[PDB]
């Protein structure tokens, strides 16, 4: 088994610019090393194969080098759709491939939208009650979510995960729930879903009129 | 055009045999130089290429994971087939189909691959998830509760509206998978235009549709 | 001046030395590269077809082995390539990218070079006064703006000895590099390398390359006489 | 003379054609035939194994060609002692490519290497060729003084003396390392002579390449080089 | 050790089809390095290779007789097979199954042998041969094989345990019949105290007469 | 088709004698031509291939020379088992043989041995009568032989063949034979085998006393 090391683990740059990743082999490879691009919930596309030859229908911007062991991948001019996690692979048996490499594009901040939902009538048919949170479209990555019944903070039965960088507009989007049974919904008034982010001095907040 | 498309079950018990079978589509199986080949991502997305099979029917494994798999292929039909054998929770990953090419013989590099399929390898059983609307330019979404194993897949007006639509990774409630959709339109379009989130979950065979209704 | 030789000399020895120390540490790392790459050809060969035995397949490569040593190419001796040949003899090149089998071609071969070699020897050295001449005469128009911008005479003599240079260089390397690179889909680093490897006479023939090739080679042989000699004196 | 040079190339220009004309009808049908035994043998290869496809096996050749040019093997190549060869292939502008630079660095270093080395070479060439001109200048002039005295005139001994600076040089540049090689490394006659000029000619195919014979050979290029320097300015004039 | 043996109809029709097949014992018809052949030899003694046909089941023809051949195999069995069709009374020739060895790929040498088959080609019907004994320092008898068609008959004297001093005479054709003798020679002490019967083969009508030699 | 046109057709020559036969090849044939020896009532044997090589198990005393399109098989000392047809066959498709060089051994001349035979009574049952008449090992090969029925030469229903040199004692053996009707057989009474040889100056006779 061939071992591939491929560095740095992960990046972010901003468009327009120049970008280089690393891919450094185990044993002497002889120049026989494939890059590949891997966009969410995607297979991977093939880059440049035989280390430098560029794939067929794939803009210039890309372009390999590289022999025996150290191998880097180069793009030229970073569009917003470059956006994904990058492999390399060898070509003697057992194929490896790289443990990844993953690419983030840097933009102008921007704010997220906020929009909270109540539980659908039909939920509260089965006995349960769970509140959603949409925080969609923003930058940075970093940001912070927090649920409030009655203005009092809540963190049992609140779940949330978070979109990969979007290819078209390299932005991110969150969902918290808010997870209760019916009678424990009942019992309080006011749900809130107050959000901490970079863009805005004070934390987004919407709030739900259960009554 | 020169397509590929995995086929088979979601879900595997362990120390049972995963069988999956790939569908070639504007171009032969047994065309001289392509070769074909089947890799898996783990959760983690880390890919091991596991077995190859020649256009002539000669065949390379991963030692690796050798004495388990068998590659097999239908000229005929222009498919061809992974099995693994006494699988575990390791081999929980998503299995890919891909056609194979050299830079010089030997070299083999992946040019043309597979939509995917998300293989599962667990005890519990598959659930079927409950869909609920989600309503308050306006925003609206489909909450999926409930559902075993991964994945579902949420369109909205059967992929008439495609931006401005979140779905979101799945999240883990003690057993159980749940994720949410969040389509965004014009103020002004809703109500008068009918938005309507087709939930498809495969493993249990549902597939229900939710308009959204103030 | 017989002292001052042997101190050459020796400088020499050391040179070559310091190369071979150069050239083995880039290179030596990549020795059974070549190995790896057939023998696991080979290997997913007969993985790849069943109905292939190894001990057939060993004599085909035999075969292959006996038949590029013989000079076919899985016609490389028609009028084209042979002129091209001839060529690189004259010009003591010689790529070797095609070679002599018969007895008879290498027995022809010595006199073809021993009258080929000084009568190219000949064209080159009057190419080489009359593009000497040409530059000469070219750049010598522009000398007349160098003497009003703050210059003096002896010092025009140096800015136009680099423009000789900086325009023939722009001409007969930086030109033909994109040229090749482009045609025979090499990179720019091997462009130049194969260029310069041609100009000097040196000629591995790991890289060879359509008329306007071989007039190109004869001034820009021209040019690069000069270019050497100049070194020699800098030095 | 500009006039006396395109004359020049129209017969340089009907030198090399009839020269490839020459060559062509020498090698052609024996290049001819080694290509029938492939081209034969390739053929009866697919219809042997019909499993086997023709575009497949191209690509395999193509590997095979590659490699044996790259020095696989159906005694290292970069050791120390073949490297400084190497090296010294390149400032005397023989240039073999017995062994290729595979990375870019080599290819790159290689460049500035020849710019430098080259000239310093053809300096110390110039002064060997001074020495050694004045090295059979001072060795036949002891001998000079019996050739004058057996009844010959003073314009005949300088065609006489200019005939044995070559046929000593030549009998020990040349005759001598013929023998040397046909016997080492077990080539004909023919051949060691053909490799002898070719290299001598700074011409260096690399068609031919080979305890005292190790070092024996670097120096001989040398003070062979010096000699053949001569004999081709020689031939200028003749022409 | 290895070995190889032709089968099938020593007769032939016109406008059929002549099919023969080769029994290899002591190798493997799909082993690495050595195809295998079927090579003809006409009536004057003038060898025409056929076809020939791989360890891996390729096939090669003599493109002169291409579009009437196919050659096939058996691997299980451990034979193979020829197919001829439109046969002609040109084709009336003796067929030899042969293996093949390179010296060099594709330089075709065919090292070991087949006993050889004789295939006729004619209109006229099968004959068995009548066969009848001649007695008259040492002896001499014969048998007089006498009116067979198609060729050959083969004679042996007490089944090839008496070999030195026999001769079998080339066939001699009268008017659409065949006929040949043989002439065993012996000690003329040894007869008539050792038997000596003439074993007489003729495959084509499955005839398979002894005689033995009488005063 | 590549043609081997191969020469000599015939020769003899002594035991312990150099004989060299040639192979000329239409094309040029770079060295892939193979040399058989064919024995009467037998399939051909390897001697030598790719041109000059010696099969294993076949005495050194055969050696082949040759390139191109001209070869050449040489024996030394000729044994007497070395008799038969020899031929060349070429390697590229098609594969074509020589048309046949015929090689007879020369030795001191041999006195045939005539035996004659009468009709079997089996025969005679059928209603015909064959005479039959065996002259064996004997050389050279030119001998005649006549039939007589009581003292006049008859020549309707006589037919002979005659074997090939034999490969022990480079000897040859006729038989001619005798074909009547039993009444054509019975008419006459006395039946006679006349032979001509080299050897014997006078005929060497046999006599068939039918009564
Ligand atoms: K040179
Ligand atoms: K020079
Ligand atoms: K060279
Ligand atoms: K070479
Ligand atoms: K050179
Ligand atoms: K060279």
């Amino acid at each position: 088994d061939i071992q591939l090391t491929q560095l740095p683990s992960f990046l972010s740059v901003s468009p327009g610019d120049k970008v280089t990743i690393t891919c450094k082999a185990s044993q002497n490879i002889n120049q026989y090393l494939h890059w590949y691009q891997q966009k969410p919930e995607e297979a991977p596309k093939l880059l440049i194969y035989g280390a430098s030859n560029l794939q067929t229908g794939i803009p210039s911007r890309f372009s390999g080098s590289g022999y025996g062991t150290d191998f880097s991948l180069t793009i030229n001019s970073l569009d917003s759709e470059d956006v994904g996690t990058y492999f390399c692979q060898q070509g003697y048996t057992p194929r490896t491939f790289g443990p990844g490499t993953k690419l983030e594009i840097k933009r102008a901040d921007a704010k997220p939208t906020v929009s909270i939902f109540p539980p659908s009538s039909e939920q509260l048919g089965t006995g349960s009650a769970t509140l959603v949170c949409f925080v969609n479209n923003f930058y940075p990555k970093d940001i912070n979510v927090k649920w409030k019944v009655d203005g009092s903070e809540k963190r049992d039965g609140v779940l949330q995960s978070v979109t990969d960088q979007d290819s078209k507009d390299s932005t991110y989007s969150l969902s918290s729930t808010l997870s209760l049974t019916k009678a424990d919904y009942e019992r309080h008034n006011l749900y809130t879903c107050e959000v901490t982010h970079k863009t805005s001095t004070a934390a987004i907040v919407k709030t739900l009129n259960r009554n | 055009q020169l397509q590929l498309q995995e086929s088979g079950p979601g879900l595997v018990k362990p120390s049972q045999s995963l069988s999956l079978a790939c569908s070639v589509t504007g171009f032969s199986l047994s065309t001289g130089g392509y070769q074909w080949t089947w890799i898996r991502q783990f959760p983690g997305k880390k890919l091991e290429w596991m077995g190859y099979i020649s256009y002539a029917g000669g065949i390379t494994y991963n030692p690796s994971l050798k004495s388990r798999i068998s590659i097999t292929r239908d000229t005929s039909k222009n498919q061809f087939f992974l099995q693994l054998n006494t699988v575990t929770t390791e081999d929980t990953a998503t299995h890919y189909c891909a056609r194979v090419q050299y830079s010089g013989y030997g070299n083999a590099y992946f040019d043309v691959w597979g939509q995917g399929i998300q293989v599962t390898v667990s005890s519990a059983t598959t659930t079927a998830p409950s869909v609920y609307p989600l309503a308050p330019t306006v925003t609206l979404g489909c909450l999926v509760k409930g559902y075993f194993p991964e994945p579902v897949t949420v369109s909205w007006n059967s992929g008439a509206l495609t931006s401005g639509v979140h779905t979101f990774p799945s999240v883990l409630h003690s057993g159980l998978y749940s994720l949410s959709s969040s389509v965004t339109v014009p103020s002004s379009t809703w109500p008068s235009q009918t938005v309507t989130c087709n939930v498809a979950h495969p493993a249990s065979s549902t597939k229900v549709d939710k308009k959204i209704v103030p | 001046r017989s002292t001052t030789l042997l101190a050459l000399l020796a400088l020499v020895l050391l040179y070559l030395v310091s190369g071979a120390l150069v050239f083995q540490a880039l290179e030596q790392p990549h020795e059974q590269q070549a190995q790896k790459k057939m023998d696991h050809g080979r290997d997913q060969f007969l993985r790849d077809h069943p109905c292939v035995s190894q001990k057939s397949l060993e004599d085909f490569i035999k075969l292959l082995v006996e038949a590029l040593g013989g000079g076919a190419n899985p016609s490389a001796w028609n009028l084209g390539s042979a002129f091209f040949f001839s060529g690189t003899i004259i010009t003591t090149i010689g790529y070797g990218n095609i070679v002599l089998h018969t007895d008879a071609g290498r027995l022809f071969c010595i006199f073809y070079a021993l009258v080929g070699i000084p009568l190219f020897g000949m064209l080159l050295a009057g190419v080489g006064d009359r593009l000497g001449s040409s530059l000469r005469r070219g750049i010598g128009h522009i000398e007349a703006i160098f003497l009003k911008w703050h210059v003096p005479p002896g010092l025009v003599r140096s800015l136009s000895a680099v423009l000789f240079l900086l325009i023939g260089c722009l001409l007969f390397v930086l030109t033909p590099t994109f040229v090749f690179s482009y045609m025979e889909s090499w990179s720019k680093l091997e462009a130049i390398y194969f260029v310069i490897v041609t100009l000097t006479t040196v000629g591995f023939g790991d890289y060879v390359p359509q008329p306007l090739v071989w007039f190109w080679i004869l001034f820009g042989l021209a040019y690069f006489a000069s270019v050497l000699t100049t070194i020699g004196n800098w030095l």
